[PDB]
């Protein structure tokens, strides 16, 4: 049983630390998006 | 000859008016230009 118990706060883990891989791969993909709509803010006000 | 001067004056300013009409049509095509910009920056709002 303590092995058990040890098994299901790593497995715990595990799964904790795949989430925040896959958050912070996600936050960077929206950055790239973000990036292109604040460019092409800046043309519009050129146009302006 | 006041009458002949008369004319002259009066197209002296239907020139005016017609540059200021083009003024205006410029100005629009730079106005059609900025939200044609902001458009696509809407689209890529939405592609977020």
């Amino acid at each position: 049983t303590q092995f058990g118990s040890t098994l299901q706060n790593i497995i715990e883990r595990q799964d904790a630390e795949a989430l925040n891989a896959l958050l912070q791969n996600q936050a960077a993909e929206l950055i790239l998006t973000n990036l292109s709509i604040q460019d092409k803010t800046i043309e519009e006000l050129d146009a302006e | 000859i006041s009458q002949s001067e008369t004319y002259r004056r009066r197209r002296q300013e239907w020139e005016i008016q017609r540059n200021n009409a083009e003024a205006e049509l410029k100005q629009i095509d730079a106005q059609l230009k900025s939200l044609a910009v902001r458009r696509e920056a809407a689209v890529l709002q939405k592609t977020s």
